[PDB]
């Protein structure tokens, strides 16, 4: 089915008539739009009072990458290079060899967060929950550089965040 | 096939033809780029490049690919003619900032592995 | 019922068949092939010379109005003779139906400009010669639309580099931004992701 | 005729691949001069120059010598 | 060589060229032209400042990601020194002020600061020292700048016996003295001139020239240890320079003669301004200075760079000082002055 | 001494109103201008904060370089910059100005703002929230805050 | 799209609304001033994510 949105007629009887000439001669929907302006201006501003009142986020905010560990303390990542091949903007970079231990270990883990579209198909295609995109959105710097992550900053991360991090993944790990 | 069907101009005698009323069209407009985009370059250094860029084609032997060129020569005239370009593309037409490549193999050599 | 199969809509394809077989026998001098795709597609492949015609008959025909020109695009295979597929997408309001037609064209063959049909054909073209290399004979305007000023190669052709050959810089000894050759600090890296194994037996070709 | 002709001399002498010593009225540029199609090309758009009218194309070709460029000047005043 | 310091690339933005060089008074004129060609080259630059960041700015875009490091230091501190020369083979001197300051002084920016460098450099084995001087430094000169020019060669060279001492004559360019200076005279009437102008002979050399030279000094293997000189390839009196330098900025020249006391007097009155000064009396020195002849020291040719001259890149700087009526004039537009060979 | 604690207390005043009079630019590109948008909505807005936007390059303090960088635009923004007097203040926002973004590897994009103009604050995100660069714009203010520049006048 | 039978597709055309519009701004823009040159783009209501691609 369909509409008009435009195609009515006025009628043309004389109370019609004088209540559009009085229309444009007193000014009514003007002074409609001003008693709308001040209605607003009446009501109370919805501007939140920012750094001391944050907006609200939800558990599958993604924000600061991490990399996560076993509660034992061992590295979750076992360089299986899946976020590196289905990583869209090629932003991380994996290099892997066998550790004193025998152990599938990355010795080179970066994500360019120049280059990063924070789109979290990483954190889908880790088999082992340790590449994560953390609730940290205030990471901004003065320098290039440092928005080139390695991983001692992601481990760094991830254990500055590591309970934050968990209780989001505790909270939104069923819709998984 | 061996009817290739012609852009335009036929044989090689009208595409030589369209491609001297390029180089006339592209000479008497040296000037005028020169004023408009306020280059440092001389009228006589413009020219050079027009003659330049006008000669590293001339092994082209085929009338569709010159007609090709001089058509693509004519989009880029009248992209400068209406200022559409800046003063970027102009002097990228002369490789200002490039450093002098070196083309001896001895120069090669020492420089890398670049053939 | 195959909850996770999409379903079959005969009654399309009869109808789009049909229409194939009428358009086929209404224009034998241009129209090589007509297909129809399981999915409810027609595809109509003519000679390059026949666009005008084709393009106006469907245009104007009481039994086909495609009145709207929804795409216009190019598709480069460089291991065919003619590379370039110039691929033309009409929408039929009236009948409520789409349509399909491709020509084929190379680096050096024109192919005549269908801005007399319908008026979008200008950009539409203006893009297939900046991106491919296509050049259409009677373009009102034919220029670059989306590349830089004074960009060199057309983009979308298969042989020519994803990141190109030159990259842009501010350089402060001239007081401008300057062009210089490509040099990335992390090269691209190419994945070679298909599997060894065939994974549709339909589309098997003879191994010739 | 004779302010043609040394309009036209005064005109070739500026050209820098022009040869002065060996210039003359009936040097044919292609051979006499060495020349190619462009530089008869820039030869015919500064005598245009000089005399401010237009040379067509195909006019622009017959047009080798100094003597043939004076010729036509003449022919068309 | 240690395997990072081998060259690498086609010599791009992202390549390496196996250069570390620690540029000292980058945040400057031939400084910024000097860290522009390192960092195209593709070279590891630091750039020690005393002065505020912000004002160093415009060296963050000349190299690539890394390329460039910031570090502060101060000239009477040889600890700052040995941390900003600690980890880099070359090593580049261009400080240098034509005014003295209250707390730093002809000796100070010319003597003391150079001797520091050099003396530090030799200690963290830096391999090459580039150090700037003047072409009229002279011992006995007249002005206290080049006399301080001199006597810190002479130790520079005393401090770091493989040192590249280099002597530009005049540098002239967009961000220059010279050609400003001596275009900005319009604001005070007439030209003032000593002796009109006519006992000066000078030979500007170009800022990209000079700046050519300096990088393909630290290149050339068998420039270690010697003094080149970077003029110009014409010579002109002053008055046919300042005349070329009116005519091509579309101004009215109006010189006249002003005795050499009365010039001196100017100048220290112009010299009181705590700010940037317009002139001072050395500056008056220098520029009634003729610019020497050596013919024995190497140059630009010998160097592999030609002298670029003035009347081609007379235009990029003077345009500015045009007016809306002659802003688009040609470069052709104005005869080259009358040169003195 | 008198004149440090002059100089000092200038410095603070001058960085005071720089500080808290911020005038970008009307300037966006793709999509990560939307959040600028919604930074001037009512939610977050930056007008309260001293953030006013400006259309004339000449009457804006920062340029705020939100989303691609093309080679087609390069100098265009370079040429507003130029325009902009100062001093003037760069914050670049999201993956493509920062680095390349999700267009690193192509013909037509510049990677990195920085190529072109000197950047002062890097937000990172696609896009960064309003709410992350309503944080780059208090770093920047504080950035401002440690300017020294009769400080360094003085014992110069 | 075209996919010749690979993970990868072969060949993506993305049909904007917004190109089309845009290459139709000049008609619609026939006798009007700078003002409803700037309705006019208002109304069109072009991203030039979609139209540039
Ligand atoms: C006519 C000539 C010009 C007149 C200029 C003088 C008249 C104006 C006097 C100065 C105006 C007021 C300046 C002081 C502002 C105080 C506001 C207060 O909030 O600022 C605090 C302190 O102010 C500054 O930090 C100190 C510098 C400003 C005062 C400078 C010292 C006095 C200078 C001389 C004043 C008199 C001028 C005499 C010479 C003309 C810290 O603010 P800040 O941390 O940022 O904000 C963070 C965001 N928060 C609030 C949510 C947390
Ligand atoms: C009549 C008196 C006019 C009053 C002076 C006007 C003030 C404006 C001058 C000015 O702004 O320029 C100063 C100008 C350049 O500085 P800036 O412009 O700030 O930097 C930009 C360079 N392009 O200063 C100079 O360099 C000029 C050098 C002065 C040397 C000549 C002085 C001779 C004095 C006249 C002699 C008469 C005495 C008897
Ligand atoms: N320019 C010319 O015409 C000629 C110059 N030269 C010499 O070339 C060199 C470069 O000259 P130029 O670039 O034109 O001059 P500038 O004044 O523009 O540059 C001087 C540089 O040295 C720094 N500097 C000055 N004083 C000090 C100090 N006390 N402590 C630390 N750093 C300091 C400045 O930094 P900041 O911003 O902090 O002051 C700036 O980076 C100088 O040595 C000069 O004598 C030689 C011949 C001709
Ligand atoms: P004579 O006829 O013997 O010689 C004619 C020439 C020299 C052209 C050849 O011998 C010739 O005819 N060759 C045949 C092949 C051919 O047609 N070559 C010419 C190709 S057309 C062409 O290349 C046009 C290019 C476009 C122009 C470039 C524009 C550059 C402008 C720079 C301006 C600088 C800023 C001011
Ligand atoms: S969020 Fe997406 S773009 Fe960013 S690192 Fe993960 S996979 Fe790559
Ligand atoms: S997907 Fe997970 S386990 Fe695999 S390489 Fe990436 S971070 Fe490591
Ligand atoms: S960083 Fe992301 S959101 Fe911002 S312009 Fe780029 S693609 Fe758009």
């Amino acid at each position: 089915t369909y509409k008009f949105v435009n195609m009515r007629e006025p009628s043309m009887d004389m109370k019609s008539v004088t209540d559009r000439a009085a229309q444009t001669l007193l000014w009514t929907e003007l002074v409609r739009g001003l008693g709308m302006t001040l209605s607003y201006l009446f009501r109370e501003p919805a501007t939140i009072n920012y750094p001391f009142e944050k907006g609200p986020l939800s558990p599958r905010f993604r924000g600061e990458h991490a990399l996560r560990r076993y509660p034992s303390g061992e590295e979750r990542c076992i360089a299986c290079k899946l976020c590196e091949a289905v990583c869209p903007a090629q932003a991380i970079t994996i290099e892997a060899e066998p550790r004193a231990d025998g152990s599938r270990r990355t010795t080179r883990y970066d994500i360019d967060m120049t280059k990063c579209i924070y789109c979290g198909f990483c954190q889908e295609a880790c088999p082992v929950d340790a590449i994560v995109e953390g609730p940290n959105f205030e990471f901004s710097t003065e320098t290039h550089e440092e928005l080139l992550y390695n991983k001692e900053k992601l481990l760094n991360n991830g254990d500055k965040w590591e309970a934050e991090i968990a209780a989001n993944i505790q909270a939104d790990y069923l819709y998984r | 096939g061996t009817s290739v069907k012609p852009i335009f101009s036929r044989d090689m005698n009208e595409a030589k033809r369209r491609v001297r009323e390029l180089y006339r069209a592209w000479y008497r407009e040296v000037p005028n780029t020169v004023h408009l985009f306020q280059l440092d370059i001389s009228v006589k250094q413009g020219r050079d490049k027009v003659r330049e860029m006008f000669m590293k084609n001339a092994h082209v032997t085929d009338p569709r690919v010159v007609d090709l060129l001089v058509i693509k020569g004519k989009m880029e005239l009248e992209e400068t003619i209406n200022v559409w370009k800046q003063r970027t593309h102009i002097m990228r037409f002369f490789h200002e900032t490039e450093a002098p490549r070196p083309t001896d193999f001895l120069s090669k050599f020492y420089v890398g592995h670049d053939p | 019922t195959r909850p996770t199969i999409r379903p079959r809509n005969d009654v399309v394809h009869k109808q789009l068949s049909a229409f194939g077989q009428y358009v086929a026998e209404i224009l034998p001098k241009y129209v090589q092939q007509v297909q129809v795709s399981c999915f409810n597609e027609l595809e109509i492949f003519i000679h390059p010379d026949g666009v005008i015609p084709v393009l106006t008959f469907l245009r104007d025909h009481t039994n086909a109005q495609f009145k709207s020109l929804a795409d216009l695009t190019a598709v480069d295979v460089p291991t065919r003779q003619n590379r370039f597929e110039i691929v033309y997408n009409l929408l039929s309001l009236r009948f409520n139906s789409r349509i399909r037609v491709k020509t084929y064209t190379d680096e050096l063959t024109p192919i005549e400009s269908s801005v007399t049909v319908y008026k979008a054909a200008n950009w539409y073209e203006r893009e297939i010669w900046d991106m491919f290399g296509v050049f259409f004979a009677n373009h009102p305007d034919l220029r670059r639309i989306l590349t830089d000023y004074g960009f060199e190669g057309h983009p979308f052709r298969k042989d020519f580099p994803l990141s190109g050959y030159v990259e842009l810089r501010y350089d402060d000894e001239v007081k401008r931004v300057v062009a210089e050759p490509v040099e990335l600090a992390q090269e691209f890296r190419k994945f070679d992701l298909n599997s060894p194994w065939e994974a549709f037996p339909a589309y098997r070709q003879p191994p010739e | 005729l004779e302010a043609i002709k040394d309009r036209v001399l005064y005109v070739l002498k500026l050209y820098d691949k022009i040869d002065p010593e060996k210039l003359s009225v009936n040097s044919h540029f292609m051979k006499d001069l060495g020349l190619d199609s462009l530089d008869q090309v820039e030869i015919i758009m500064a005598m245009e120059d000089e005399f401010g009218f237009e040379i067509p194309d195909i006019d622009a070709e017959k047009l080798m010598c100094p003597q043939e460029i004076v010729d036509y000047i003449a022919d068309k005043k | 060589l240690h395997h990072a310091l081998i060259p690498h690339g086609k010599g791009g933005r992202s390549s390496v060229s196996g250069i570390v060089a620690t540029v000292f008074g980058a945040t400057g004129f031939l400084g910024r032209y000097v860290v522009n060609h390192l960092g195209r080259m593709g070279s590891q630059v630091i750039v020690p400042y005393r002065c505020e960041p912000y004002d160093t700015m415009h060296l963050r875009p000349m190299g690539d990601l890394g390329q460039i490091i910031f570090m502060e230091w101060n000239g009477k501190d040889k600890d700052s020194i040995r941390k900003v020369v600690e980890h880099s083979n070359v090593v580049i001197n261009l400080v240098g002020r034509e005014w003295e300051t209250k707390n730093f002084d002809f000796e100070d920016v010319f003597v003391k600061i150079p001797h520091a460098i050099a003396q530090v450099s030799k200690e963290a084995g830096v391999e090459k020292l580039i150090h700037i001087s003047h072409l009229n430094a002279d011992i006995k000169s007249p002005s206290r700048y080049l006399r301080s020019k001199a006597v810190g060669e002479k130790e520079v060279r005393a401090a770091f016996p493989e040192a590249t001492i280099i002597k530009p004559s005049d540098i002239f360019g967009r961000e220059d003295r010279f050609l400003n200076y001596f275009a900005s005279m319009r604001w005070f009437g007439g030209v003032p001139l000593i002796s009109l102008g006519k006992e000066t002979v000078k030979q500007p050399v170009y800022i990209v020239d000079v700046s050519k030279g300096i990088i393909n000094a630290i290149k050339d293997p068998d420039a270690k240890g010697k003094t080149f000189a970077f003029v110009g390839p014409n010579r002109y009196l002053l008055f046919d320079l300042v005349q070329y330098i009116f005519a091509v900025a579309y101004r009215p020249f109006l010189p006249y003669p002003l005795p050499h006391f009365a010039y001196r007097w100017v100048g220290r009155l112009f010299e009181v301004s705590p700010f940037e000064p317009w002139t001072t009396r050395d500056k008056v020195e220098r520029v009634h200075m003729s610019d020497m002849t050596l013919p024995h020291l190497p140059g630009l040719e010998d160097l592999g760079i030609q002298a670029t001259p003035l009347e081609l890149k007379a235009i990029e700087v003077l345009r500015r000082h045009r007016t809306y009526r002659w802003l688009t004039s040609e470069m052709e537009d104005v005869k080259p002055a009358k040169t003195v060979n | 001494s008198r004149g440090e604690y002059v100089v000092a207390k200038l410095d603070d005043l001058v960085n005071w109103a720089r500080r808290s009079s911020l005038w970008p630019m009307t300037f966006g590109l793709a999509c990560c201008a939307v959040e600028m948008m919604h930074m001037a909505a009512p939610r977050y807005d930056m007008d309260r904060f001293g953030v006013v936007f400006r259309a004339s390059p000449r009457q804006s303090d920062v340029m705020i370089v939100a989303g691609t960088l093309t080679n087609k635009m390069a100098p265009a923004l370079r040429k507003v910059y130029d325009q902009m007097p100062e001093p003037r203040y760069v914050v670049s926002m999201g993956s493509c100005a920062n680095g390349g973004g999700y267009y690193h590897y192509s013909y037509s994009v510049v990677r990195g703002c920085d190529r072109i103009v000197p950047v002062d604050i890097y937000v990172p995100g696609c896009p960064p929230t309003a709410e992350a660069l309503l944080y780059g714009i208090l770093q920047l203010q504080r950035k401002i805050k440690r300017e020294k520049r009769l400080r360094i006048w003085y014992r110069r | 799209l075209v996919s010749d039978g690979s993970s990868r597709p072969y060949r993506c055309k993305i049909k904007a609304p917004g190109f089309a519009h845009l290459a139709g701004l000049d008609k619609m823009s026939k006798g009007h001033m700078l003002a409803d040159v700037v309705a006019i783009i208002g109304t069109q209501d072009i991203v030039f994510g979609e139209v540039d691609r």
